[PDB]
């Protein structure tokens, strides 16, 4: 029925060389003496203090092209490892499918959208002063240098799975079936099917709706057929996904999503991993500043607003469609 | 022994499964039932397959787009 | 309702022209697999 994958190494791309760029402080305000006509009407003054200024200044520049090649090379890798949601049509061919190990440090890791990433180097100066006043042309050079080069610009988020145990995100329909739908299909794209499962349960399945992971083999089962489907979790009733999972609830980490606002949500969990997915109808209010795990989740027309007290989080998301996702399953049901 | 391929009408794509080693002479109604001169099953853009060839032979596997399309008379286009 | 079109690609060294028969009225997203392996 199906053919056969040999798990070929990773590739490498370059990655980030986490050390920790020092930046030396700038000079000391150095008195400068009367300039004193009587010895200045003849044809330590200004010119040495300006030949001060230009040296910090031409330093700050080597210093700035240096951190600029750190930061390409970290968006070079986040781009390598998280690609746009179309470039995956074309990856269930190569050697890179299933490119993602439980010991690389993108794992269970889910792109969502581009915005600013901090720059994870370091960025310390060894500062050592007690209010001393520093020179006023160089100290603002470098002042206006750590705000602007501290942060990648837009760059390959990350909507990390591995430490979440709960998503649920709020808004219209189909606005949220897209993020859902596109980062599904981004796990299950790069990690193996026999590591990680996925769970679904939706009134109107089959209706160019969540009927898509029908050629899905993510959302298998160990020894048993279903005449044409892998497993078909896919469902309508949520105890009933349960039990269907009863016995595979127990790492292969399970992915349970549930299109339903209604019908019981949080009743599997309150585990060690096993992450639910839920989309809701409306908000809570006056959350007690919600954790970090188990957060709150926002969509609006191109952002996906965190909920903390808007703190967008996003500022271009990624969003798929029901089609897409459709021929992404068909063409990964091949190998 | 059974494949699922995306099998085409006059679009609307469908979502069919079908046997491994069978003539086609029986898909041909099969699919003329599921999804609707003789037609045939082909790749997209490639030439048709022998009606009584077998669909494990001619290398048809889970993922497939198979379409209806009358037979020709006789050269296979290479 | 088939349509006769003619497909170009050029990236190793020149490029291969080869005509082709594609079924109209239908989303390319799923006709590039079939023209990508034929040209390549």
């Amino acid at each position: 029925s199906r053919l056969i994958f040999e798990h070929q190494r990773r590739l490498t791309p370059p990655t980030t060389r986490k050390g920790t760029i020092t930046i030396e402080p700038p000079p000391q305000l150095p008195r400068v003496v009367p300039p004193s006509l009587l010895r200045r009407v003849l044809p330590m003054r200004t010119e040495e203090v300006d030949a001060e200024r230009a040296d910090y200044l031409r330093y700050l520049s080597v210093v700035r092209d240096n951190v600029r090649a750190h930061a390409a090379e970290q968006r070079a890798a986040l781009e390598w490892s998280h690609p746009e949601p179309e470039v995956l049509a074309t990856i269930p061919g190569t050697r890179r499918q299933w490119e993602r190990d439980p010991r690389d440090r993108d794992f269970l890791v889910l792109r969502a959208g581009r915005h600013d990433v901090p720059l994870d180097a370091a960025l310390k100066v060894k500062d050592t002063a007690d209010e001393i006043d520093l020179e006023p042309v160089a100290h603002s050079a470098l002042r206006g240098l750590l705000d602007v080069q501290r942060t990648v610009r837009d760059a390959p988020t990350g909507l990390d799975v591995a430490k979440l145990a709960r998503i649920t995100v709020i808004g219209e329909a189909d606005e949220a079936r897209a993020a859902i739908r596109a980062w599904i299909a981004q796990a299950v794209t790069w990690h193996d099917p026999t590591m990680l499962g996925v769970a679904l349960a939706a009134p109107d399945l089959e209706s160019g709706d969540w009927s898509w992971l029908k050629w899905l083999p993510h959302v298998d089962v160990p020894n048993e057929a279903d005449g044409v489907g892998p497993a078909r979790y896919l469902t309508t009733s949520t105890a009933e996904l349960r039990e269907r999972l009863a016995p595979a609830l127990a790492l292969k980490h399970l992915l349970v999503v549930l299109d339903d606002p209604d019908a019981d949500p949080d009743d599997i969990a309150r585990l060690t991993g096993v992450t639910v997915i839920h989309r809701t109808t409306e908000l809570p209010n006056r959350e007690q500043y919600p954790d970090p795990e188990r957060p709150i989740l926002r969509v609006a027309d191109g952002r996906i607003e965190r909920w903390q007290v808007w703190q967008p989080c996003v500022d271009v998301a990624d969003a798929m469609s029901a089609a897409e996702a459709a021929h992404i399953a068909r063409r990964l049901s091949r190998w | 022994p059974i494949v699922r391929v995306a099998v085409l009408a006059g679009g609307r794509l469908t979502e069919m499964a079908l046997p491994s080693e069978l003539p086609l002479r029986e898909i041909l109604p099969a699919v003329q039932r599921i999804v609707q001169v003789r037609l045939s099953l082909a790749p997209i853009g490639g030439a048709p397959f022998s009606l009584d060839a077998t669909l494990d032979t001619v290398g048809v596997v889970d993922g497939d787009l198979l379409a209806l399309q009358a037979v020709p008379s006789g050269p296979p286009a290479p | 309702p088939i349509v006769r079109v003619a497909v170009l690609a050029a990236g190793d060294d020149g490029g291969r022209l080869t005509e082709m028969a594609l079924p109209s009225e239908l989303p390319l997203r799923e006709i590039l697999p079939a023209v990508q392996r034929i040209v390549q």
